[PDB]
Order: structure tokens, then C-alpha cells, then sequence
């Protein structure tokens, strides 16, 4: 049980119960309801998540070392949804996001600023219309900032070469 | 006269070949020209191949500093870029190739050995090194050349490289600009390594009656759409590493010329720097022609189709 | 026979782990690295490791980017 | 007459740039060898598929004078075949070129015997010293053909087409980029119009067809072609194009920038030319 | 297989003809498929329902060849009524002439131009003629636009033949006049190498009187 | 506005419904008016270079 | 594009239901005749709105911009989605991409006339040749 | 355990008969030999054990 939670905080992307643990330690009673965690930390099902850890929370969070986790591992798979889900439809009003995750709009605006600050997310928001505004960045650009440095350096250089020598 | 390089004087290249002036300078072959004919056999060849190296020999002469390759052919050899000296099981088949050459009139004899570089750039290898130079130990005038024909079609302009090497312990001079490549990362470590340790030859290639058969008829019908966009050079890859390569060897000339004022009397710095900031300069002129082409052709062109009438 | 060729895999095994991206091998430079690596173990067994460097035509299928020393190896 | 009329092509023949480029390179040196053009005889290989024949190499065959007949070593020819043969298996003979220009009671004689080896020969012949901007190749294939009662061997041209694969376009049109440049570079600016000015004659003179047609059937010929007149009338309605803002704004976009590429560049050279003459004139009154 | 239909009743159309022909020719109006209608009308019995008695359904073939689906509506009295695919086919050719003159269409031309009130069954006109090989394009919807690349040709009155001329002419003045500036570049080109070696030569000889003077 | 002066924020300050809006100019605009900025001065700098050649070759100084 | 009543038949050949045990995915005709409707939208449509995409897939626009975003996801379909507007931008080749094409096909058309007009009048070709010659 | 994996997706495009077989370790774990060894670049641990993850085989 202290593995799989491990092999879930790592952000693995491996299934830590396909072998190892067979059938009698991958379909143990308690065992297999951590089973279905991890098989929701694959599906990325948030809704199934929560609802899993509120129905065996005697078994779940029950061991005062993962309910400390529970709220990090929370977290994570919350952000594995939300960066999953954000990849289309730029210009996202906020509280489609809150309901598709089931949580409060400002456990949302949270969430959404540490992804950015991470520089998982190529954008910003606007607080002001409850709106994710995110970077398109299709001007398939940055090569005119290099001919402009290139540019400018490289005059400022004959003009300090031409001083010197004249 | 631009069929007079078709000449061949048999004497003249024994004189050569008994006088060896290459002994006298490791830097002494400077220039390779390439026939129309050699490129495109190798090109064709390269593609054929795909993926997988290929390599064969080319025939040719050569005149003062430079080499001159006029033909070449493809060798059914295994181990392209595995096996040193690879070129040795075609040994027979070489013999028999050129002997039947000879009697057709094809009179020019080895000067060398291209292989391809499918999409890794264009450069001797430990191995490629280890063969140019046994190459250069029993027929020292032979010149390396290397084709990435991927790399060709990808960029629009031909990927070719004529490279020799230098003999086992000699240390190179203290020039060598190295064009940077984008090699893949363990191809591009052991790139920059044997950049250090061979010495390029200028592509110099000449117009000819080949090169006129070939423009001609190409542009005219796989060019009736001589559209083909117009800029090739969109892809910011090839002119943006001229402009990079430009601000480096500038950058370097000023931070030599600052450091040349305190020294009062010094004249080989001053021809250097000035040598190298006229080099530049040139770089960027013909890049600004070849733009300034392309530009006009398009504006011709779309001006024509789009508001003619 | 089978510690041998136990011996034969292990400096193939060793040579193209380390030749990867170490310094420069131009003939039988870094080879000296991977014969200390082995030196409490066996053999430098030289012979052995330069006809096998060559021969690392372990994939009969190949039909792909070919065993260039360590480059095409991990 | 060697010529066959009224006789239309049976197979289609497909030609790759690498053919011509063996014809020339051999005309060329065989001229340098021996002063005056002296006609040259190859073979040609590639893939035949039914009756879709295509010429994807040619080499050189050894050819001997005797009695004022050409004579090809076969043998010759047969032990390049086998030499052929370890590089490349798909590759199959298909016939035999020369240089020149009309058929010649000579190239009859050459084609007999090249008859005598395979089933079908295709017979090409390049003429060097061609003065029009048409290509001077042309295909000619076998014929039998009963002239006074007596059977007589004749050439029928044949439509063939020049097929290439995207390697070869790239390959040739950076061939042309390097023509583009030279050591002795007299003009690139006059080559790069010149190549445009073709471009446009080559349209025009395909507009001028297009116009004949049309002022032939308001006076004769057919009084409606049907679609084809239809599509050309489309064509010519569809020659405004209209842009939009946006196409307008990209296209004055491009030339900005490149103009602008081109004003950095002016400004490089005009640099040097001013530090070559600071550096002259700190030679001619200033010291140190 | 609308022209070897077109064909047949072409053939059929050189016999038998009256009321069996303009029955004929409403199912080429309903059979899809026909685009053209020019090979049609210049057969001779097309000629004959001229003089013939009557006329509606020959002013209803005529209006296929020429006019567009307003001209129908303004017509409604004097042609025979049509049937669904008979609406269809002329309201593709109305987008067909629309496309012609102008690439991209504004929504808002397309529902006024077709007596087109809902937008959804306009889209499915659109994809309809689009997935008959009648017009390659591109919609956008955001902006209201059908953006068409091509789109078929239509018919001719022998009237047009004078403005195909004029079009060919001014295409052809146009190319010579390209020709004569290129040619002008090449001289001007020729000129600029000519003095750069005048300049040389310049130079050189200056060069070589100094020589010999010292 | 203390922070915009110093920079590092690269953001405008509308003081109408106060809100902060970030600034992202277009690299080109200020690339192309940077450059003919640069042209302008290159020009200055010749024409000075020019008159300086000028007074040095006909010896123009004060005595 | 494909309407509601080819999939009785097909639906029938499946498996008298559908082509395994039963879809119960909304039919997997269904979904693979939405997402042949997308496909058919992205070789036309620019972009589109989420109401008049759904009519034309016969779907709620909440379900259209779903499977939209599904495919954009996993790279069957390129483009971009805007919710305020609400608004999918399918594809759209520039500026230069479009002309192009636009001239290469305008070229091969123009070629197409030509070997029409000399294949099926050959008397064509000997007028041309004639007024070649002439001029 | 067989049908490619998700570096490589369908069978053709520059296979080469399939250049991608499955690995066995002395563990007795099968997976890719691709997935393995985008996994051995990172980690070396084998996922499902606390194993190295020798080699032992290639391919089935
Ligand atoms: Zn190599
Ligand atoms: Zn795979
Ligand atoms: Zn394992």
C-alpha cells in the first residue's frame, strides 16, 4: 500500500500493480481497491478518484501518513487533468473549468497560476472576466529577435571601429 | 574557354605525380571542383540508398592546389561507415570498372571516395578518417567527399562536403572557422572532434555544357510552375546560421582589434583583422543578392499572375 | 566456454557504455579506460575486443541505421 | 528514306536526366579527343513494365570502323553487361543512342545489329549542335515496312515523355542555383531574368495558341469545342484572381522585410568600402 | 456517367422530339450529375422548339444555360414549375456564377442571392454541390465566408467570344510588355558590367603608367 | 509606475478602470524601427567620417 | 458527408446490430460517422460555430465541441477552439500556401486545355504549327 | 505485448520489419524494447520489482 501511493507521488507513468503483484497482491480485497486507484491515476478520472476515496476512507486515508498525501496527491491529479483538458480551446471562461473538475473556481485560479508559473501553461488569465487566456504562439517568429540582435550588435561594431580607427 | 578543363593531359598529371607537392604542405589541396555529371550520379545514388550509407569512387586530376573530380561510379561494398577502409572488397570490381572505362575513353583516373551522411550532416567519422587517411598513405593525393542527401532535399540546397586529413600527429594552424551542422547530439559531439581534426577543401565545382543541358531542360517543365513558392529560403535555418556565423566572426574580430590597440607596432594583426572583416562582408553581400533574386523573381511572377489583367 | 564468452559480452557490454560519450578513440586510445574498468575482473583480452567492436552485427534484420561503434548503441 | 510515315508510337518511353547527362559527357570528351565531333554510341538500360518502357541509366559501348561500317563490340557489350549485372539486377538493356542529327545510313546498320541481340530496341539519337529551344532528343523505335517489294528496316518517332523522381528535381535545380554563381561570374541578375523571361515566353506563347484557336473557330473549325472552350473562358475569367486585404498586407509584409534584409546588406558593403578607405587614408598622410 | 447520358439524349434528341423532348429535358434538369448544359442547346431540334409552339420549357432551358436562380424567381409565371432537384441544380449553378467573379462569399450574399432563409440548410447546399465535384473550397464560419478555390465553367452566348478576345489580347499585350521590361533589365544589367569594367580597365591602366613612370 | 520606469514588469497602467494590462509588442515593428534608427545614424557617422577625411587631406586646422 | 438513414443498412450487415457485441458508444457507426463529419468539416470549413457544427453533425453543440477537442488532442484534426466565441478554427493555409496551389492548379488546367485541344483536334495542332511557322 | 508501442503506432513508415520487439529481463518482465529504453535513460530500476533489469532476451 506505502508503494503504490509511492509509485503515484513519482508522477509515474507505469503501472506499478501489472506483474509483481499478479492477482493475489493486485487483487487482494484492500489491495484492489488501491488497484482501482491507480487505475483511475492512468484514466486520469477525477470524478472516480474522489469518489473512490470517499468510499473507502477507512482504508484510504486511514493511515495518518497518506492522509497527509491525500491533499498533494490531490493536487497532482487535479493538474494532470486540468494540463490534459487545457490543450484546445484557448480563451476558457473559469468556471467550466471549476465544474469539469468538481472543485471551487478559486481552488481553480490556484491551480491555473502555479501551472503557469511551472511554465506548464503558455499564458495568463483574466481575473477580471473569470477567463484563461493562453498563447497561441503561432507567429512562428524568434528569428527576427536574432537579426535585429545580429543587427544592432554588429553596427554598434563598425561604428566603434570606425571611431577607433579614424 | 569553358570546355578546356575536358582536356586531358596524361603527361602533364605524371609530371604532377612525380613532382608531389602536396608533400611539401599539408594545407596544399585547397580547392575541389566537382563536375556537373559526378554530382548528380552521387545525389541519385544517396537517394536511391534512402537511409542507408552508400559510398562509391571518383575519377579526376589535379591542378595546382586544386582537385578536380569528373566522374564518379558506385562500389557494391558492405559496411559503409562500420569497416575501415570498406572500399577494399570492391578492390577487383575497380580494377575491372576502370579497365573498361579506359576503353570507352573515360581516361581520368582515382582521386578519390564519396560516401553519404543520410540526415547527419557531412563530416569524417573515426572510421571515414581512419580510411582517408590509409587513402592518403598509399595515394596521397585522394580527397574524402561526403553527401547528406536527406539533408539536400530538406533544405533545398545541396549538402556536399569535400574533406582531406592530416597525417598522423600534425597539429592544424591556427585558423579553422568550421561551419556549425546540426549533427544529432552523440553525431554532433563526435562532429565538432573530427572538425578539429580534418581541414575542409572550398567548393569551387564549373559551369559547363553538362551543367547547360541539365538547367535548361529541368527549368522548363519541372519549373512551368516556377513558382515553386519563390523562397526557399523561408526556412529561417540556413540564413539565419550565415547571420549567426557573421555576429560571431565579427564579435571575434572586435575582440581582437581592443585588444590589438594596447600593442603598439603589431601589422599581421591588423591584416587579419582586416582580411576577416572583408570576408564577412562578402558572406553577407552574396546572401543579399541571392534574397534580393528571389525577391525579384517573385514579384515578377505574382505581380504578372495575380493583377495582369 | 560459457565464462568466456561470458567474458565476451561483458567488455561488449562495457565498451559501448563507455566509449559513448567519454573523450576520443581514434584507433586504440580510450580502449586503455575500458581494460582498467576490467583489470580486477580478467583480461584486457585485446584481440578479443577489436574484432568484436567490428563485429557487432547482432541483428541479422538490420535494414536500419548500421552498428556505427557506440553511436548506434545505448 | 529511313523515316516511316504515317506510323504512330506503339510504346511510351520514359527518359531521366541522367541519359542525356551520359550522351553529353560523352559527345564532349570524344570531341576533345579527336578534334571534331565525332559521333558517339552508348546503350541504353533501365525498367521495361509491358509497354511502358523507362531509360533510367545509359553507358558506353566500344565501337571498331571496318569497311566504312561501324562495328559494336558486342562482346564488348556483353561483358559490361555481367559488369552491370553485380551493382544493379532491375535494370534491364532497352536500346542503344548516338549523336547526330537526321538519321544517317550508318545508324541503320548500328540498329540491325543491336536488333540482332535483344527482341525490341528503342533507338535514340541527340543532336549536339541544335540551334532552337526544343530538345534535341527523339526516340525511335523498330519497323518493318515492305518498300518496292522488298522488306526495309525504318525508324518511327516515338512520343515519349521526361520523367524524373523528386530526388533528381532538387538535385538539378540546386544544379541550376550553382550555375546561378561562378568563379568567372560575369551576371546573375541577367541568368536569373533570362530564366524568368523563358518562363513567360513559354505562357505567351501557349496564350497565342489558345488565341489562334479561338479567332479559327469564330471564323471556322469547330463552333463550340465543347469544355474546352468552356474551361478557357473560366481560365480567363479566373485571371483577375482579386486578393483580399490580408494577401495584400502579407505580400507588402515579405517585401519589407526583405528590403529591409537588403538595406542591412547595402549598409555592410558601404562599411567596408569605408574601412578600406580609413585604413588607406591612415596610410597616406596619418602615422601610427 | 452524365455525359454519356447527355450523350444518348443528345442522340435521342436528333430523332424523336415535341412534347417527349421537353419531358426529355426536365429529367436532365432532375437527373443530377449534368453541369453543362452548352451541348444541349446547340442541337438543331433545340432550334426547332424556337419556332415551335411551345416555349415555356425552351425559356427553361434557356434560363440553365444563361440565367441565374433570381432570374427564375422573377420568372415563375412564364417557366414550367421544377422539382426538388431541379431547384437544387439551378441554385448550384447561381453559386457557381458567384464563385466565378468572387473566391470569397460572405454568408450574408449566400442568403440573399438563393432565397435562402436558415443558414443550416445552406450549409448543406454548400457540401452538397461541394461533394458533386461542383466547387472546391473552404468555409469560414466564424467570419461568415465561403472561401471557394474552384469551381466549374459555364456557357457561352456567342457573345462572349468578343470579351474572351479582348481578355486574351490584353493577356498577351500585358506578357509582351513584361518581355520588353525584362529586356530592358537585361540591358541596363549589361550596361552597369560595362562601366564596372571600365572602371578596371580604368584603374589598370592607371596602375601601369605609375609603374612606368617610376 | 515606479516599477514599469525601472522595467522588468513590461506592462502599461490604464488608470480609466484600473487595470493592469501586460505589454507584448511585436518584435518586428521595434525590430524595423531600431534598424532604420541604426540607418540613420550609420549616415550621420559617414557624412562625419566623410568631413573629417575631407579637413585631414586639405589640411584644414587651427594655427 | 453522411446522413442519418445509410446507417440502418449498415448497421444490419454489422453483427444484425453492431460489428462486435454491440457498440452501445452511441453507435460506432454513429462515432465514426461524426468523426468522418469532422473530417469532412476540416477538408472544407475554416472554422465553425458550435451550434451550426452541431446541426450539421446532428449533435449538441456541447457534444460537437467535445469530440472536436478529442480529435484536435490525439492530432486527427488540426486546428483551435476560442469558448468565448465559441468558435472551432479548423485550418486555414495563410496567404502563400493557398496562392500557390491556386496557380499550380490554375497551370495544370491550363496544360489540360492544351493536350485536350491537341489530342482531340489534331487539325489544331497543324494550325498552330502553321502560324508558328508563319510568324 | 506485441502491436507496437507508443513511439511507433502502425506497423509500416519506416519499419523495416519492425525494428521494435520485446525484451525480456532476468526478472522474467516482458515489455517493448523502445519503452524499456526511453525508461533505462532516466531510471534504471525496473518499474514492477527492485531489480536491474538484466538482458536476457530479445524479442518472443
Ligand atoms: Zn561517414
Ligand atoms: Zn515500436
Ligand atoms: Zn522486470
Amino acid at each position: 500500500k506505502y508503494l503504490v501511493l509511492a509509485n503515484m507521488l513519482m508522477k509515474s507513468g507505469i503501472n506499478p500493480f501489472d506483474s509483481q503483484e499478479a492477482k493475489p497482491y493486485k487483487n487482494d480485497p484492500e489491495i484492489l481497491a488501491m488497484t482501482n486507484l491507480v487505475s483511475a491515476y492512468q484514466n486520469n478520472d477525477i470524478t472516480e478518484f474522489e469518489k473512490i476515496l470517499k468510499t473507502n476512507h477507512s482504508n484510504i486515508m486511514d493511515d495518518p501518513f497518506i492522509r497527509e498525501h491525500i491533499e498533494e496527491l490531490l493536487r497532482n491529479i487535479r493538474t494532470q487533468v486540468l494540463i490534459k483538458l487545457i490543450k484546445p480551446y484557448t480563451r476558457i471562461h473559469i468556471p467550466f473549468i471549476s465544474k469539469e473538475l468538481n472543485i471551487d473556481v478559486a481552488d481553480v485560479e490556484s491551480l491555473l497560476v502555479q501551472c503557469i508559473l511551472d511554465n506548464t501553461i503558455h499564458g495568463r488569465i483574466d481575473q477580471v472576466n473569470q477567463l484563461l487566456e493562453l498563447d497561441h504562439q503561432k507567429r512562428g517568429g524568434a528569428r527576427y529577435t536574432a537579426l535585429d540582435k545580429w543587427t544592432n550588435q554588429l553596427n554598434s561594431l563598425n561604428q566603434a571601429v570606425v571611431s577607433k580607427l579614424a | 574557354s569553358i570546355d578546356e578543363i575536358y582536356k586531358y593531359d596524361k603527361k602533364q598529371q605524371q609530371e604532377i605525380l612525380a613532382a608531389k607537392p602536396w608533400t611539401k604542405d599539408h594545407h596544399y589541396f585547397k580547392y575541389c571542383k566537382i563536375s556537373a555529371l559526378a554530382l548528380l550520379k552521387m545525389v541519385m545514388h544517396a537517394r536511391s540508398g534512402g537511409n542507408l550509407e552508400v559510398m562509391g569512387l571518383m575519377l579526376g586530376k589535379v591542378d595546382g592546389e586544386t582537385m578536380i573530380i569528373m566522374d564518379s561510379f558506385a562500389l557494391p561494398v558492405e559496411g559503409t561507415e562500420t569497416r575501415v577502409n570498406a572500399q577494399a572488397a570492391a578492390y577487383e570490381y575497380m580494377a575491372a570498372y576502370i579497365e573498361n572505362a579506359k576503353q570507352v575513353g573515360r581516361l581520368e583516373n582515382a582521386i578519390g571516395w564519396y560516401h553519404s551522411h543520410p540526415g547527419y550532416g557531412c563530416w569524417l567519422s573515426g572510421i571515414d578518417v581512419s580510411t582517408q587517411m590509409l587513402n592518403q598513405q598509399f595515394q596521397e593525393p585522394f580527397v574524402a567527399v561526403v553527401i547528406d542527401p536527406t539533408r539536400t532535399i530538406s533544405a533545398g540546397k545541396v549538402n556536399l562536403g569535400a574533406f582531406r586529413t592530416y597525417p598522423k600527429g600534425y597539429k592544424p594552424p591556427d585558423e579553422g572557422p568550421s561551419e556549425y551542422q546540426t549533427i544529432p547530439l552523440n553525431k554532433i559531439e563526435d562532429f565538432g572532434v573530427h572538425c578539429k581534426q580534418y581541414y575542409a577543401l572550398e567548393v569551387s565545382y564549373f559551369k559547363s555544357s553538362l551543367d547547360r543541358k541539365l538547367l535548361e531542360l529541368l527549368w522548363n517543365k519541372y519549373w512551368v510552375n516556377t513558382l515553386s513558392s519563390s523562397s526557399l529560403l523561408t526556412n529561417a535555418d540556413y540564413t539565419t546560421g550565415q547571420v549567426f556565423d557573421l555576429s560571431e566572426k565579427l564579435e571575434q574580430s572586435e575582440a581582437q582589434l581592443g585588444r590589438g590597440s594596447f600593442m603598439l607596432g603589431l601589422e599581421t594583426h591588423d591584416r587579419k583583422s582586416e582580411d576577416k572583416l572583408a570576408k564577412a562582408t562578402r558572406d553577407s553581400c552574396k546572401t543579399t543578392i541571392e534574397a534580393i533574386h528571389g525577391l525579384m523573381s517573385q514579384v515578377i511572377k505574382d505581380k504578372l499572375f495575380n493583377q495582369i489583367n | 566456454q560459457k565464462v568466456d564468452d561470458d567474458r565476451k559480452h561483458e567488455i561488449e557490454a562495457a565498451i559501448v557504455r563507455i566509449m559513448k560519450s567519454r573523450k576520443k578513440m581514434q584507433h586504440n586510445v580510450l580502449v586503455a579506460e575500458v581494460t582498467q574498468q576490467l583489470k580486477a575482473r580478467f583480461l584486457p583480452s585485446p584481440v578479443v575486443i577489436k574484432k568484436r567492436i567490428e563485429g557487432l552485427i547482432e541483428r541479422e534484420y538490420l535494414a536500419r541505421t548500421p552498428e556505427d561503434r557506440k553511436v548506434y548503441t545505448y | 528514306s529511313v523515316m516511316a510515315c504515317g506510323v504512330t508510337g506503339s510504346v511510351s518511353v520514359a527518359l531521366h536526366p541522367l541519359v542525356i547527362l551520359n550522351i553529353s559527357d560523352h559527345w564532349i570528351r570524344m570531341r576533345s579527343q579527336e578534334g571534331r565531333p565525332v559521333q558517339v554510341i552508348g546503350a541504353l538500360i533501365g525498367k521495361q513494365e509491358g509497354r511502358n518502357i523507362e531509360v533510367m541509366n545509359s553507358f558506353e559501348l566500344l565501337s571498331h570502323t571496318v569497311e566504312e561500317k561501324i562495328i559494336i563490340d558486342k562482346e564488348y557489350y556483353y561483358t559490361k553487361e555481367e559488369q552491370f549485372k553485380q551493382v544493379f539486377k532491375e535494370l534491364e538493356f532497352l536500346g542503344w543512342y548516338t549523336t547526330g542529327g537526321p538519321p544517317d545510313p550508318s545508324d541503320i546498320h548500328v540498329h540491325k545489329q543491336v536488333c540482332e541481340i535483344i527482341e525490341s530496341p528503342l533507338f535514340l539519337k541527340l543532336n549536339p549542335m541544335t540551334k532552337h529551344t526544343d530538345l534535341p532528343v527523339s526516340v525511335f523505335e523498330s519497323v518493318i515496312d515492305i518498300i518496292n517489294g522488298e522488306a526495309t528496316m525504318l525508324f518511327a518517332e516515338l512520343t515519349y515523355t521526361l520523367a524524373t523522381e523528386e530526388a533528381e528535381r532538387i538535385g538539378v535545380d540546386h544544379v541550376a542555383r550553382m550555375t546561378a554563381t561562378g568563379s568567372g561570374e560575369n551576371s546573375t541578375v541577367a541568368e536569373h531574368l533570362i530564366a524568368q523571361h523563358s518562363a513567360i515566353k513559354m505562357l505567351h506563347s501557349r496564350v497565342k495558341l489558345i488565341l489562334e484557336y479561338v479567332k479559327a473557330s469564330e471564323a471556322g473549325e469547330v463552333p463550340f469545342n465543347h469544355e474546352i472552350l468552356r474551361e478557357a473562358y473560366a481560365l480567363c475569367h479566373c485571371l483577375p484572381v482579386l486578393s483580399t486585404d490580408k494577401f495584400k498586407t502579407d505580400f507588402y509584409d515579405q517585401c519589407n522585410d526583405v528590403g529591409l534584409m537588403a538595406y542591412l546588406g547595402t549598409i555592410t558593403k558601404t562599411c567596408n568600402t569605408m574601412n578600406q578607405f580609413v585604413n588607406k587614408f591612415n596610410v597616406l598622410y596619418d602615422r601610427q | 456517367p452524365s455525359s454519356n447520358l447527355l450523350e444518348q439524349f443528345i442522340l435521342l434528341a436528333k430523332g424523336t422530339s415535341g412534347s417527349a423532348l421537353t419531358a426529355l429535358i426536365s429529367q436532365v434538369l432532375e437527373a443530377p450529375g449534368v453541369y453543362v448544359f452548352g451541348e444541349l442547346l446547340e442541337l438543331a431540334n433545340v432550334q426547332e422548339l424556337a419556332e415551335g409552339a411551345n416555349a415555356a420549357y425552351l425559356q427553361l432551358l434557356n434560363l440553365f444555360a444563361y440565367g441565374t436562380y433570381p432570374d427564375y424567381i422573377a420568372n415563375k409565371e412564364s417557366l414550367p414549375e421544377l422539382s426538388t432537384a431541379q431547384q437544387n441544380k439551378l441554385k448550384h449553378l447561381t453559386i457557381v456564377s458567384l464563385a466565378s467573379r468572387m473566391k470569397c462569399i460572405p454568408y450574408s450574399v449566400l442568403l440573399k442571392d438563393l432565397e435562402m432563409r436558415n443558414l443550416r440548410e445552406l450549409e448543406d447546399l454548400i457540401i452538397e454541390a461541394v461533394y458533386t465535384d461542383i466547387i472546391q473550397g473552404k468555409l469560414d464560419q466564424r467570419n461568415q465566408l465561403l472561401e471557394v478555390d474552384f469551381c466549374i465553367g459555364r456557357d457561352i452566348r456567342k457573345k462572349d467570344i468578343n470579351n474572351i478576345v479582348k481578355t486574351l489580347h490584353e493577356w498577351c499585350d500585358g506578357c509582351e510588355a513584361v518581355l520588353l521590361g525584362i529586356e530592358q533589365q537585361v540591358l541596363r544589367a549589361n550596361q552597369y558590367k560595362e562601366n564596372h569594367n571600365r572602371t578596371q580597365q580604368q584603374v589598370e591602366a592607371e596602375v601601369t603608367n605609375i609603374k612606368k613612370t617610376l | 509606475t515606479q516599477l514599469i520606469l525601472e522595467g522588468l514588469i513590461s506592462a502599461r497602467v490604464d488608470s480609466h478602470s484600473k487595470i493592469l494590462y501586460a505589454r507584448d509588442v511585436d518584435q518586428r515593428s521595434t525590430t524595423f524601427e531600431k534598424s532604420l534608427l541604426m540607418g540613420k545614424e550609420f549616415q550621420r557617422r559617414a557624412k562625419a567620417m566623410m568631413l573629417r577625411a575631407a579637413v585631414l587631406r586639405n589640411q584644414i586646422h587651427v594655427k | 458527408i453522411i446522413r442519418g438513414n445509410q446507417l440502418q443498412e449498415f448497421a444490419a450487415m454489422l453483427m444484425p446490430h453492431q460489428k462486435a457485441t454491440t457498440a452501445d458508444g452511441s453507435s460506432i457507426l454513429d462515432r465514426a460517422v461524426i468523426e468522418h463529419n469532422l473530417l469532412s468539416a476540416s477538408k472544407l470549413y475554416n472554422n465553425i460555430t458550435f451550434e451550426e457544427l452541431g446541426a450539421l453533425l446532428e449533435i449538441p453543440a456541447a457534444k460537437a465541441e467535445k469530440i472536436a477537442s478529442q480529435m484536435i488532442t490525439e492530432g486527427r484534426m488540426n486546428g483551435f477552439i476560442d469558448q468565448i466565441d465559441g468558435i472551432v478554427h479548423f485550418e486555414t493555409r495563410e496567404a502563400l500556401p493557398t496562392w500557390d496551389k491556386q496557380i499550380q492548379s490554375l497551370c495544370f488546367q491550363v496544360n489540360n486545355l492544351l493536350e485536350k485541344i491537341s489530342q482531340t483536334a489534331p487539325e489544331w495542332t497543324a494550325q498552330a504549327m502553321e502560324a508558328q511557322m508563319a510568324q | 505485448i506485441m502491436d507496437l508501442c507508443i513511439e511507433c503506432q502502425a506497423n509500416q513508415a519506416s519499419a523495416t520489419s519492425e525494428e521494435c520487439t520485446v525484451a525480456w529481463g532476468v526478472c522474467n518482465h516482458a515489455f517493448h524494447f523502445h519503452c524499456i529504453s526511453r525508461w533505462l535513460k532516466t531510471r534504471q530500476v525496473c518499474p514492477l520489482d527492485n531489480r536491474e533489469w538484466e538482458f536476457q532476451k530479445y524479442g518472443h
